C-alpha cells in the first residue's frame, strides 16, 4: 500500500507524500486529476441489447466460445459476437457526450471482456484523443491549430471552452482500468512520421498504434511539487 | 570440499548433485494411468521392446506410466536403474515396478499395483512425485558453486 | 568534457547493445539457465549487470576528466562530503532504477507504463535512468526514479523504528 | 488430452470400468444404467511441464489491439510482414522468453523459438 | 494564413490546460462530490425505506445557509460571518411528508460546502466578494463548522464488485481464493462477501472447490450450490464453468468437484442440504427450503439481482469466479494485484455525507414508527440529523 505503484501515473502525485507514518499512505492528486461523481447504467444497459448483446438467459458456450462477455458495474449482463463495432459505437457515444465522458468502457481482445464502469469513486485524467480519421498524412492528434485559436480567442476575451474540446471529441477522461488498453504517446511532436548535447537522452517514436497523447508529462505532479523548479533535475527523495 | 581436491570442477559438481534435494517431480516430464490389461502385450506401441527385453538373463490391468526427461536425468547424475530401483525399494512387494533402459530414447516407467484401482493409483501417483527421493538431502534444494 | 560526454554516451550506447542481443538470444531461447536458476532470472541478472557495467564505467570517465581545479573534486580528494557515485549519477548516468531488488515491474499488464508496448524488456521500458542529473530526466525516468526513490523512504522509516527498539 | 464423455441419457460424467471377461475398457454412469465402450485406454494424464495456455488471447480482432507489439518478419505462409507478437501468455516462473507471432492476414501463428518443438502451438 | 487544421505543437499544450482550469478550479473533486449529492444522492435516500407499517415521505428542498438564533429572526448567514461568531455554515432541509391513515416539515440542518451551487458565494462576482469579506482567491471545497474551517480527506478504499483470485501462504489447507464483496449501489449497501475457496495444495488427494454463503455454517460444494440454482446435470454444470470443451486439464481439475456433490441430484435435496446448514435441528423441511431459497435470492451474489427469476445469471456468474480461480491455480493467470489503483476508490463528501445521512435517516424513520405504536389516539427530532452530521 505505501509503495509508489506503476497504475499511480498522472493520478496520483509520485513526490508528495509524507515522512514516517503516513508516508505512502497520504496522498495527494495529480494536477489534472477528477474523481468519478456516479452515473446510471440504465440507458447503456439499454443500448448494449439493442446493438446485438444476447441476454446471459440464453447463452450457450459450446455454441459460441468466440463471444465476447460484457459486464456493467461487476454485473455480467451478457454475450456479444462482433464486439468490435460495438466498442466503436461506445466510444463515438461517450466522445459525442450521449454516454457521460465519465464512464469508463474497457475491451480486452485477447481476453474476450467488455467492461463498463458506472460507479463513484474512479479517479481519472484527461488525454488528447489520437484517432487517425485524418487523410493528408497519418496518425495525428484531432485537435488543431483552429481549435487552440478558438481556446485562446476565449481566454483573450476576460464561447469555446473545456467542455467543447470534450464534446467535439478532442479530449477524453480516462481512469486506470481503461489506461491498461491504451498506447499514449509523451510528446505530441513523437507522432512524426546533428543532435544536441546539451539535451537530455530521449527515446524513439516507434508506434503506429497511438491511441491518445498526454497534455503535458509535467501534469503527473500534485501542488506542492509544481512549485518546485527544475524537479527533474533533483534526487527523488 | 575434502583437501586434496579443490580444483576438480568434476567433483564440486559430483558433490553437489549429491547434496541437493531431488525428487521424481523434478525429473518427470508427464505421468499418465492407462488400461492395459496384457501385461505381455501392450496397447501402447512404443513400450514393446521394453515388456519383451524384460524376459532375458498378482498384477491389475491399470497401468502407471511416467516419462522422464534425460536432460534433467543425466544432469543430476541419475540412471534409469537407480531411479527405478529406488521407487521399487520404497512401495514394498505393493508393485510392480519395470523401465527402459538408459540407451532407449524414451525413458519410462510402468508400474501396477499389486477394485478401486484407479483410485490407489492416482494416490501412489502422487507420493511418487513428491515423497520420493531419487538422490541428495531433505531440505537441501538450491546448491550452487562458486570459487 | 565535451569529448568525455561523448566517450558516455557511447559506453552507454554499447551496454545497450549488450542488452539488445542477450534479449534476441533469449527469444530465440539459446540463453542456457545457470544451476538452480531461470531463464528469465538469469537473463535479469545479465542485464543489470551490464547497466550497472555501464553507469560505472560511465562515472569513472567523468571523475578522471574533472581538473584539480574543480571544487566537487577538491572535497573529495580532502575527505569532506562527497563519493563518486554521487559525481557519476550528476555529470554522467544515473543508473538503474529499483523496487524490492528488481527493475520496475510490470504494473499495468505486461507493461511498465501505458506509454510502451506489451513485453517491453528493454533498459528504457525496465527503469535504467540514462541521463545525468545535470541532463535532466525524461517524464519516464522521473517516474521510475520516484518509485525508486519511494522504497528508500519507506525502509529508512522502518529502519529507523526498528533500530530504535533493538538498541533499547 | 483425456477428453471426457457424459451419459447420453442423464447428461453426466462417465467413470471408467473393467470388463473382466474380455478384457476391455467401459465407461459407465452412476445415475442411470448407460454405459459405453472406451475411445482411448488413456484415462488420466498429468503434465507436469506443461504448453497448453502459451497461445490463448489469438482472437479475430488481436490485429485491433493497440498495446501489442509489431514487427515486419515473415510468416512461413503466406509471407506477409504484417504480425503482431507476444511472449508466452502462461504465467509460471520458470518459462522462456520465446516469442510467438500472428500473421494478420492469414491469421497463422509462427515462432521465434529457435528450439520449435510442437506443430500446432496450442 | 494559420490554417485551422495545422498540427498542434507542445506549446500549444498550456492553452488546453488552462482551458481546463478555467472551468475546473482546483478543487472540483470536493464541489463535484458534494453537488451529486445535494442534487441527487440526496433524494434517493428519501425514497429508501421511505415507507412505514403509513407515512411516507416525497420530494426534498434545501434552503439557503442560515442561522438558528436565540431571541431573534432566523437570519441569513454568510460564511465570514459563520468563521468569525463560531456558527455552522448549514441548510435547512425541508421534506414533504403525505400522511395517510393505515392499519411542508422541517427536518435537520445540513452543513454546506463553500462555493458549492447551495452556498452564497458561488454565484458572487469578484466584487460581491470584497464586500462579502471572502477573498476571491479563496477556492472553497470545504465545510465551516462551529467556526472552523472543516476538510473531508479523501478515504481510498477497495473497489466493490469484483472478482479477485488470491494465492495463499504454504502453511493454510485453502491453496487459492476467488474474493468479491457485492454491494447494492444505491438503497443500502450490503457488503456480503462471497468466497469461492479450493481445497489442497498441487500434490493433495482430490483438491475440492467450496464456496461461503453468508449465514451458512459450512463451507458447500459449488456442484451443490448449482443444483440449488436449477443446474442439475454435470453436464450442464461443467458448461458454466469451463467455456471450452477442449480444455481437458481445467476438466480435469473440476473432477472431484463433481464427485464431491454426487449425493445430491436435485434441486430441493440440494436447498435442504444448504438450508441445514444454516438451520436448528427442529426446523422443518418446507421452512429450511425455504431459508435456502432466501439466501441465495438476497445474501448471494445480491449486486446482481435481488429479485426471482434471476438463477440462470448467477449460475453463470459463479461459473465465471470459478473458471478465473482455476484459471490461476492451473498457472494460466497471475493472482490479482491489490495495488492495481484502477480496483480502488476514493469516497469523498458527497459518498461519505451519504452514509451518515442513510443512518440517520434510518434513525429518524425508526422514531417516526415509535409515534405509532405507541399511538393509541409534530413529534419529529430534527435535532437527530443537525448533530448527527454536525458531530
Ligand atoms: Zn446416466
Ligand atoms: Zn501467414
Amino acid at each position: 500500500p505505501r509503495q509508489l505503484h506503476n497504475t499511480h501515473w498522472g493520478l496520483v502525485c509520485p513526490a508528495e507524500t509524507p515522512e514516517g507514518q503516513a508516508c505512502g499512505l497520504v496522498k495527494n492528486l495529480s494536477l489534472m486529476s477528477c474523481i468519478s461523481v456516479g452515473t446510471d447504467p440504465m440507458p447503456i444497459i439499454t443500448f448494449l441489447s439493442e446493438w446485438g448483446m444476447e441476454p446471459l438467459e440464453d447463452y450457450v458456450p459450446h455454441q459460441s466460445p468466440d463471444a465476447t462477455r460484457v459486464f456493467v458495474n461487476g454485473v455480467w449482463h451478457g454475450v456479444h459476437r462482433n464486439p468490435a463495432r460495438l466498442m466503436e459505437t461506445l466510444r463515438t457515444l461517450r466522445r459525442k457526450g450521449d454516454i457521460n465522458p465519465e464512464v469508463s468502457m474497457i475491451r480486452d481482445i485477447r481476453e474476450k471482456e467488455l467492461k463498463i464502469f458506472t460507479d463513484a469513486g474512479r479517479v481519472y485524467r484527461p488525454l488528447f484523443i489520437v484517432e487517425d480519421d485524418e487523410s493528408l498524412g497519418h496518425k495525428e492528434l484531432k485537435v488543431r491549430k483552429g481549435h487552440i485559436a478558438k481556446l485562446m480567442a476565449t481566454e483573450y476575451q476576460d464561447e469555446y471552452t473545456w467542455s467543447s474540446l470534450l464534446n467535439e471529441g478532442l479530449v477524453e477522461y480516462i481512469d486506470a482500468e481503461e489506461e491498461e488498453s491504451i498506447l499514449i504517446a509523451m510528446q505530441p511532436e513523437d507522432l512524426e512520421p546533428d543532435v544536441d548535447p546539451a539535451k537530455r537522452i530521449r527515446v524513439s517514436h516507434h508506434a503506429t498504434t497511438f491511441t491518445h497523447c498526454e497534455i503535458h508529462p509535467s501534469m503527473i505532479l500534485g501542488v506542492a511539487a509544481s512549485i518546485i523548479p527544475f524537479p527533474d533535475h533533483n534526487q527523488s527523495p | 570440499l575434502e583437501p586434496g581436491h579443490a580444483a576438480d570442477q568434476e567433483q564440486a559438481k559430483l558433490i553437489r548433485s549429491a547434496i541437493e534435494h531431488t525428487t521424481l517431480k523434478s525429473v518427470t516430464i508427464a505421468s499418465e494411468i492407462y488400461y492395459d490389461p496384457d501385461p505381455r502385450s501392450t496397447v501402447i506401441p512404443e513400450d514393446e521392446e521394453i515388456i519383451q527385453l524384460h524376459f532375458s538373463l498378482q498384477q491389475s490391468p491399470w497401468l502407471l506410466r511416467l516419462e522422464l526427461d534425460r536432460a534433467a536425468m543425466n544432469d543430476k547424475d541419475l540412471t534409469m536403474g537407480q531411479v527405478g530401483e529406488r521407487i521399487k525399494q520404497t512401495f514394498k512387494n505393493d508393485l510392480f515396478v519395470i523401465w527402459s533402459e538408459d540407451n532407449d530414447e524414451k525413458l519410462i516407467i510402468r508400474c501396477r499395483v499389486v477394485a478401486e484401482e484407479d483410485h490407489m493409483l492416482k494416490k501412489i501417483e502422487n507420493t511418487m512425485l513428491e515423497n520420493i527421493t531419487l538422490r541428495g538431502v531433505e531440505n537441501i534444494e538450491r546448491v550452487v558453486m562458486m570459487k | 568534457d565535451g569529448p568525455t560526454m561523448r566517450e558516455i554516451t557511447e559506453t552507454i550506447a554499447e551496454a545497450k547493445k549488450k542488452v539488445l542481443d542477450v534479449t534476441k538470444e533469449a527469444q530465440a531461447n539459446l540463453l542456457t539457465a545457470k544451476h538452480g536458476m531461470t531463464l528469465r532470472e538469469s537473463f535479469e541478472d545479465n542485464v543489470v549487470r551490464f547497466l550497472n557495467e555501464a553507469r560505472d564505467k560511465a562515472g569513472r570517465l567523468a571523475e578522471v576528466n574533472l581538473k584539480d581545479l574543480n571544487n566537487v573534486k577538491q572535497m573529495v580528494m580532502a575527505g569532506s562530503k562527497g563519493s563518486f557515485i554521487n559525481i557519476a549519477q550528476m555529470s554522467a548516468c544515473v543508473g538503474q532504477q529499483s523496487v524490492e531488488g528488481k527493475r520496475i515491474a510490470f504494473g499495468f499488464v505486461d507493461r511498465t507504463l501505458p506509454h510502451f508496448s506489451k513485453d517491453d524488456y528493454s533498459p528504457e521500458s525496465k527503469g535504467f535512468v540514462e541521463n545525468s542529473y545535470l541532463r535532466g530526466l525524461t517524464p519516464q525516468e522521473f517516474f521510475f526514479h520516484a518509485m525508486g526513490g519511494r522504497e528508500g523512504l519507506i525502509d529508512t522509516a522502518v529502519k529507523t523504528a526498528e533500530t530504535g527498539y533493538i538498541q533499547r | 488430452m483425456t477428453t471426457f464423455r457424459f451419459c447420453r441419457d442423464c447428461n453426466n460424467m462417465l467413470y471408467p470400468r473393467e470388463d473382466k471377461e474380455n478384457n476391455r475398457l467401459l465407461f459407465e454412469c452412476r445415475t442411470c444404467s448407460y454405459v459405453e465402450e472406451a475411445g482411448s485406454p488413456l484415462v488420466y494424464r498429468h503434465e507436469l511441464i506443461t504448453n497448453i495456455g502459451e497461445t490463448a488471447g489469438v482472437v479475430q480482432d488481436i490485429g485491433s489491439d493497440p498495446t501489442l507489439p509489431r514487427s515486419d518478419r515473415e510468416c512461413p505462409k503466406c509471407h506477409s510482414r504484417e504480425n503482431v507478437f507476444f511472449q508466452s501468455q502462461q504465467r509460471r516462473k520458470d518459462t522462456s522468453m520465446v516469442l510467438f507471432f500472428v500473421c494478420l492476414s492469414c491469421s497463422h501463428i509462427f515462432t521465434s523459438d529457435q528450439k520449435n518443438k510442437r506443430t500446432q502451438f496450442s | 494564413f494559420e490554417d485551422e487544421s495545422a498540427p498542434i505543437t507542445a506549446e500549444d499544450s498550456w492553452a488546453v490546460i488552462s482551458a481546463f482550469f478555467r472551468e475546473k478550479g482546483l478543487v472540483s473533486q470536493q464541489l463535484d462530490s458534494f453537488n451529486q449529492f445535494v442534487d441527487y444522492t440526496l433524494q434517493d435516500i428519501i425514497c429508501e425505506d421511505s415507507t412505514l407499517i403509513e407515512i411516507s415521505f416525497g420530494k426534498i428542498y434545501v434552503t439557503k445557509p442560515m442561522v438558528n438564533e436565540s431571541d431573534g429572526v432566523t437570519h441569513a448567514l454568510y460564511p465570514q460571518e459563520a468563521r468569525l461568531r463560531n456558527l455552522t455554515y448549514s441548510s435547512g432541509l425541508f421534506v414533504d411528508v403525505k400522511k395517510r391513515t393505515y392499519e411542508k416539515v422541517f427536518i435537520g440542518r445540513l452543513p454546506i460546502m463553500l462555493r458549492s451551487k447551495n452556498c452564497y458565494l458561488s454565484e458572487a462576482t469578484e466584487s460581491d466578494l470584497y464586500k462579502l469579506k471572502e477573498c476571491p482567491f479563496d477556492m472553497g471545497g470545504y465545510f465551516i463548522i462551529n467556526g472552523s474551517e472543516k476538510v473531508l480527506i479523501a478515504q481510498e478504499r477497495s473497489a466493490g464488485n469484483i472478482v479477485q483470485v488470491f494465492k495463499k501462504a504454504a502453511p493454510s489447507p485453502i491453496s487459492h481464493v476467488a474474493e468479491i464483496r457485492s454491494a447494492l449501489e444505491k438503497g443500502s449497501r450490503f457488503i456480503s462477501t462471497l468466497q469461492v475457496k479450493l481445497y489442497g495444495r498441487e500434490g493433495s488427494s482430490a483438491r475440492t472447490i467450496k464456496a461461503t454463503l453468508p449465514y451458512i455454517k459450512q463451507d458447500i460444494p459449488i456442484v451443490i450450490i448449482f443444483r440449488a440454482l436449477g443446474i442439475i446435470p454435470d453436464g450442464e454444470i461443467l458448461e458454466h464453468i469451463c467455456y471450452d470443451v477442449n480444455d481437458w486439464q481445467m476438466l480435469e481439475m473440476l473432477k472431484p468437484c463433481v464427485e464431491d456433490g454426487f449425493v445430491i441430484q436435485d434441486r430441493e435435496t440440494a436447498l435442504d442440504f444448504i438450508g441445514r446448514r444454516g438451520t436448528a435441528l427442529g426446523i422443518k423441511k418446507e421452512k429450511r427450503i425455504q431459508y435456502a431459497k432466501d439466501i441465495l435470492q438476497k445474501e448471494f451474489l445480491p449486486h446482481i439481482t435481488q429479485l426471482e427469476g434471476f438463477e440462470s445469471r448467477k449460475a453463470f456468474f459463479l461459473g465465471y469466479m470459478i473458471n478465473r480461480l482455476l484459471l490461476c491455480a492451473l498457472d494460466r493467470k497471475d493472482q490479482d494485484d491489490r495495488d492495481h489503483f484502477g480496483k480502488k476508490r476514493l469516497d469523498l463528501a458527497g459518498p461519505l455525507l451519504a452514509q451518515l445521512f442513510k443512518t440517520l435517516f434510518k434513525k429518524l424513520t425508526k422514531d417516526i414508527f415509535r409515534y405509532m405504536q405507541r399511538t393509541v389516539e409534530l413529534a419529529i427530532n430534527a435535532k437527530t440529523i443537525t448533530s448527527g452530521l454536525k458531530y
